[PDB]
RNA sequence: AUGCCCAUCA
RNA sequence: UGGCUCUGCCAACGCUACGGCUUGGCGGGCUGGUGGUCAUACACGGUUCGGCAAAACGUCGAUUACUGAAAAUGGAAAGGCGGGGCCGACUU
């Protein structure tokens, strides 16, 4: 209701939401003891659901690890599809991540698009250390408040997600929401503040094409300022080239002209992991797989590590 | 009690989807029929199971509920002119899932 | 909230329910499309085909091998009847292509009841 | 047997009548309530040849469906088909075959 | 034999199978069912003689035994009158014959 | 020994036309012909899965129903009735099926 | 978020 | 869904407990979208070019004023700031 938003949880347990949280929740996971458990008796457990939610007294089924049963996947797709939209809203749209029609390539194209017109000579291109391992969670429910002013969704929002620590569980559909959020107030400080305006950011990677390498340098200074002192995040990989290295955005490397792609040590992971599977040595895999997880927390392996976690059920976070 | 109390949760079942089930067209006969025999047949998996003091009797009577939650799963679908709106397979599934929960505690008190 | 638990759950019972489903959700309607006359042969079509349900579920229930193989013999005349309508049921019933369409679809819950059944084995 | 069987002719001529008054709307339950009744002859005859108590306890099972197509046919039928009396009538009826089927039982497992 | 059973349990068909067609529709469940217990005990004589467990030898005799339950079932069923007491009769006799050959055979078998 | 199947398969595709034929007159012939027809597949099948010689004799019961089924059909009135041809050109059909069922049967018989 | 293939609907 | 424990008429495979029934005709009655699978083409992607930025959208103002003890699952706005929006051109 402008701000405010102050009724969500009426509209969160609907029962025609929790339906297509089910629908949505189920979506490939047909052949998981998840939904084929809860497929049995799906509209009385959804009944019973509903009404744990209507009442607050939700709580989240452990997170297996960082995967949920199937009955938290559907309250976290009933949150994210009422609070998604009245976050993903605010998100600047040169934000391109985990939100809809934007994405990998819409991200691509729209840096090669401002990459041609506006002609930049250089670029600013910047990384989140270690993002969901160090999303405030604290700060992030700062942002998840000035927007929900519903007391009950808030709850629902802090059982899903507890306002003590500093790790987004990651890879839920609550965190995917909230990372973009979070990382929605670096863009608050570059379009707000900072006033540039020829940038992308895809979850923890930040390009911002320039002309002064210079100005570049400065705008990277402050946001690392500022991402250390307000959101508790720092800068793994940055630098202020031209148009020359060609922005390593998003698994391309984008110049103005081409839009060459790039390789993949995911072949050597994916490979690693499969057959990790069949040696029967799938507990080194954890051992991988948090190593490959480091690797890849800079990079932007959410779809990748869902990805691998569907291909069998081993947690990647 | 446990026979006598299944049952008489059951009968709830079947009083409501008894009705449901008379009115499943013609056209979706075959369904109906066994639909209907699944229904009201499972009385007798419970009279059997209580008749035998022997798990497997108790597991084909859940067997059954299960069958009965796959008519209703299956009624729910028949594009074809149509029968158990998702309200009624809601309904029942809550009916049936009282009847799940008393079985389930009957196949603990034999274990 | 933890979901109504039913008794006895066998993964593969309820996998292969879920993929038989989308058997049935299949063949049914062209099931029904059969005409009046060859109605016994849908009916009995129908009962071999909305009947394998009952096959698979009491097999996952009632832990004994003896059901899974009698679940494998409904398929088994399920593929039959697939080749009945085909071609014997003179006026057509099932175009080839749903022949292919449906074979598959069994198949995916046959490689389920494949598996499960060796995984019973040992 | 033969006993079982003559006095459960009582039962079934008592029954059917009741059977056929079930009208056109019901006309699936009743076919069902007929394979109910009339074949739990077939029930009672083969455990009389046969004598493995299996097929005893099979009639008994038979009996407690009828007991039960009681119970649904009056009530659970809309049209509460059987009147409260004819299900008392019946049930005392079913009762005396129940009773010779009681002692069959003992009298086949007496050790 | 199975052979010579069936040949003769094909008379009471043949002499009842007319007969149970002309079972009212009314009684139309008790016809089916009766038609079906009718021919139907061939399977359970056929069975039988294509096997040997003796329990199938029994079977047949069960099944039998419920042709005769029939018989005096529909004689006085009701109002829409089915076979009359002389129909029982004479199928009770035909249906005698096949006893007592079903009798032998499992009396050669024991 | 799946020739079997595809051997009966004729004989399926040849008296299921006729046995569509057989009016409602003879329906309740005609539903359990067809499901001594069309249900002898499951016969073979179960047979196959397994190589039981019981499995086996089952199926070699359900082609002597079907040799019945024949000779019943014959004399079964009107101008409704299987022609004296169809049955001895099924037999042929079904004798082609009884000869590798029998090969079969001892095949298993001397192992 | 991506396509391929597939199913149905128009 | 070749139905009906459903009737009327009218015939007969028939059967009759002689009324009928059955069985046959013969009438009426009741009867692109969506899902689902699966894991430097040196030329431009409508990734084009201008104008606009009123509106609506986003954000901030703001869970603020205001109302009502109290915001209590009431509640702005001027304004700023965006372009995500708009309007054409040309192409799609």
């Amino acid at each position: 209701m402008g701000k405010r938003h102050r009724n969500l949880i009426d509209q969160i347990t609907t029962w025609e939401n929790l339906l297509d949280a089910y629908r949505k929740t189920s979506h490939g996971k047909r052949r998981t003891w998840g939904y084929l458990e809860f497929k049995e008796y799906d509209l009385a457990n959804l009944l019973a659901l509903q009404a744990e939610l209507k009442a607050g007294n939700y709580e989240r089924g452990p997170y297996r690890e960082s995967a949920l049963e199937f009955k938290d996947r559907l309250v976290q797709h009933a949150l994210c599809n009422i609070v998604a939209p009245i976050f993903e809203a605010g998100l600047l749209p040169y934000t391109y991540a985990c939100r809809p029609d934007k994405g990998t390539h819409a991200g691509v194209c729209h840096v090669q698009a401002e990459l041609r017109r506006t002609r930049a000579t250089h670029f600013l291109k910047s990384d989140f250390s270690k993002f969901f391992p160090s999303i405030d969670r604290a700060a992030l429910y700062a942002m998840i408040d000035k927007k929900i002013h519903c007391a009950a969704t808030r709850r629902l929002l802090r059982v899903v997600l507890p306002d003590e620590g500093v790790g987004i569980p990651i890879g839920s559909l609550t965190s995917q929401l909230f990372a973009n959020v979070y990382g929605g107030a670096v863009d608050r400080l570059l379009h707000d503040e900072l006033k540039q305006r020829h940038w992308a950011r895809y979850m923890d990677d930040i390009v911002v094409l320039g002309d002064d390498p210079e100005e570049l340098r400065a705008v990277f200074y402050r946001l690392r300022d500022f991402a250390s002192e307000r959101l508790g995040l720092k800068i793994s990989h940055w630098q202020v080239a031209p148009v020359s290295r060609g922005i390593n955005f998003l698994g391309y490397r984008i110049w103005p002209t081409h839009k060459l792609l790039r390789k993949s040590s995911v072949k050597r992971a994916k490979r690693k992991v499969a057959n990790f599977i069949k040696h029967g040595e799938d507990e080194s895999l954890q051992r991988f797989l948090a190593s490959w997880s480091g690797h890849a927390q800079w990079a932007d392996t959410h779809n990748l590590f869902t990805w691998m976690e569907e291909q069998y059920g081993i947690a990647c976070h | 009690y446990d026979q006598m109390l299944i049952v008489e949760r059951y009968e709830r079942v079947i009083s409501y989807l008894y009705p449901i089930a008379q009115s499943i067209p013609r056209k979706h006969g075959v369904a109906r029929e066994m639909f209907l025999k699944c229904l009201l047949g499972q009385v007798e998996l419970f009279i059997v199971a209580g008749k035998s003091n022997q798990v497997s009797k108790l597991y084909a009577a859940d067997a059954g509920l299960a069958m009965l939650r796959f008519w209703l799963r299956f009624l729910a679908g028949i594009q074809k002119p149509h029968a158990m709106t998702p309200h009624q397979v809601e309904t029942a599934q809550v009916l049936i899932a009282e009847v799940g929960r008393i079985l389930g505690s009957w196949i603990a008190r034999v274990n």
